[PDB]
């Protein structure tokens, strides 16, 4: 069906550049407004910039006039976002949107309609920042012994040490999703992340029950399964 | 520039009430008006277009209303998965700049439930390594606000710990909460019990969860 | 029918003239 996938987004030093695309799937590219949209993070949402892919036409937001370009390209139906001369204030989820033609319509006896964002894609994180890529290390968060085998324990594992973000955390390779809590990371005072992922199992699976959480982190290339026993 | 100064920033409602957020426009924005829903590390999603449409497959307890530059968003009937961050956004400016509106976060409202309280030493991994990471969990517990003190051999933590505090869950409207207090494997070796004391509404007496380094 | 093409080549002021008297 419909679809947004972005690319692109990553870390980057302050005045470097990027370029996010955007390929749109199921809909006429020909026929949309595509729009970048930022959200900083814990902040609002920022329109970015707007682009007519046929006409080419574009609009840009004063934050990033001069320093951002919008362009597509109707074959491969895949907008891009070139930013240059990045700040920290650049940092950001990137978000592609869309438009369907037209933004307003007239209907007699019925009036104005205006178009909205429908579809919009999952985001790309764009890290503008001088720290180091570095990936994390895994440590068991082990069940407690002061137990009782009748109960609820709790399990986890703590990602720490790593930059930039994300990182995804799954439980059994995935098979286990109930009870999960995976934290926001928190920077320590190394400029490196650090989070946790706990799950409540029931008391008795513990020794018996394998429990593996599956680390991943992209930014480095990173995957990393740690077993946590008692 | 054309503004959207979106009413209540917060609000905090119980399963079932009506709840309305309000977005004035600075200056006429005729019906250019879309709602969105946020839900935390998602993609907004459409709510209401055309300032009083409701987007195909949205439920019907989402409807949008203008009176002139006011633009209000009706949840008529609270439910515990509308926990989110709705954003009003103007797109009256052909092909020009479009604005938001600051966002309102809804917390649902529900019965106080007590942090069920966990607390993990160091892996001998990580001591290895030469640090020394103490987790205490609060787990499925109902206000938000709760405090964590950190307590090594009974003397009183402060400076050396980190929190962290999940979105609210989407399903039983609970907060789980993970404090981390570092030290380094010496200062970690150089004493035995480190305790985690929680105070929190759901609970009587503050409830600590400890263990001896050895 | 669709004001894009109109809309394109009037002001903010002229745009917003035009999608008042439509309302």
């Amino acid at each position: 069906e419909v679809q947004l996938v972005e690319s692109g987004g990553g870390l980057v030093q302050p005045g470097g550049s990027l370029r996010l695309s955007c390929a749109a799937s199921g809909f006429n590219f020909y026929s949309s407004y595509i729009h970048w949209v930022r959200q900083a993070p814990g902040k609002g949402l920022e329109w970015v910039a707007s682009i007519s892919p046929y006409s080419g036409s574009t609009s840009y937001a004063d934050s990033v006039k001069g320093r951002f370009t919008i362009s597509a390209d109707t074959s491969k139906n895949t907008a891009y976002l070139q930013m240059n001369s990045l700040r920290a204030e650049d940092t950001a989820v990137y978000y592609c949107a869309r438009y369907s033609w037209p933004w307003v319509s007239y209907k007699p006896y019925y009036g104005l309609h205006f178009s909205a964002m429908d579809y919009w894609g999952q985001g790309t994180l764009v890290t503008v920042s001088s720290a180091s890529t570095k990936g994390p290390s895994v440590f068991p968060l082990a069940p407690s012994s002061k137990s009782t085998s009748g109960g609820t324990a709790a399990l986890g594992c703590l990602v720490k040490d790593y930059f930039p973000e994300p990182v995804t955390v799954s439980w059994n390779s995935g098979a286990l999703t109930s009870g999960v809590h995976t934290f926001p990371a928190v920077l320590q005072s190394s400029g490196l992340y650090s989070l946790s992922s706990v799950v409540t199992v029931p008391s008795s699976s513990l020794g018996t029950q394998t429990y593996i959480c599956n680390v991943n982190h992209k930014p480095s290339n990173t995957k990393v399964d740690k077993k946590v026993e008692p | 520039d054309i503004q959207m100064t979106q009413s209540p920033s917060s609000l905090s409602a119980s399963v079932g009430d009506r709840v309305t957020i309000t977005c004035r426009a600075s200056q006429s924005v005729s019906s250019a008006v879309a709602w969105y829903q946020q839900k935390p590390g998602k993609a907004p999603k459409l709510l209401i277009y055309s300032a009083s449409s409701l987007y195909s497959g949205v439920p019907s307890r989402f409807s949008g209303s203008r009176s002139g530059t006011d633009f209000t968003l009706t949840i008529s009937s609270l439910q515990p998965e509308d926990f989110a961050t709705y954003y009003c956004q103007q797109s009256v400016s052909y092909m020009g700049p479009l604005t938001f509106g600051q966002g309102t976060k809804v917390e649902i409202k529900r019965t106080v439930a007590a942090p069920s309280v966990f607390i993990f030493p160091p892996s001998d991994s990580q001591l290895k390594s030469g640090t020394a990471s103490v987790v205490c969990l609060l787990n499925n517990f109902y206000p938000r606000e709760a405090k964590v003190q950190w307590k090594v051999d009974n003397a009183l933590q402060s400076g050396n710990s980190q929190e962290s505090v999940t979105e609210q869950d989407s399903k039983d409207s609970t907060y789980s909460l993970s404090s981390t207090l570092t030290l380094s494997k010496a200062d970690y070796e150089k004493h035995k019990v480190y305790a985690c004391e929680v105070t929190h509404q759901g609970l009587s007496s503050p409830v600590t969860k400890s263990f001896n380094r050895g | 029918m669709e004001l894009d093409a109109i809309l394109d080549n009037l002001s903010d002021e002229e745009q917003i003239e035009l999608l008042e008297l439509l309302e």
